[PDB]
């Protein structure tokens, strides 16, 4: 449950 | 940098791409944040989202 932050 | 998503609060499309607007975990909801859908890895997330909206 995580992303690539941008 | 990857980091650990608390909910999707919202979805959109932007420029032809699907986008989230994501809460963090342990950030502040001033942090939040719209995703291109492929930034992330959250399939129970989505899934749920997508499934209650």
């Amino acid at each position: 449950q995580t992303a690539r932050k941008s | 940098e990857e980091f650990a998503v608390e909910k999707i609060i919202d979805r959109r499309v932007r420029k032809g791409m699907v986008e989230y607007y994501l809460k963090w975990k342990g950030y502040p909801e001033t942090e939040n944040t719209w995703e291109p859908e492929n930034n992330l890895d959250c399939q129970d997330l989505i899934q749920q989202y997508e499934a209650s909206r």
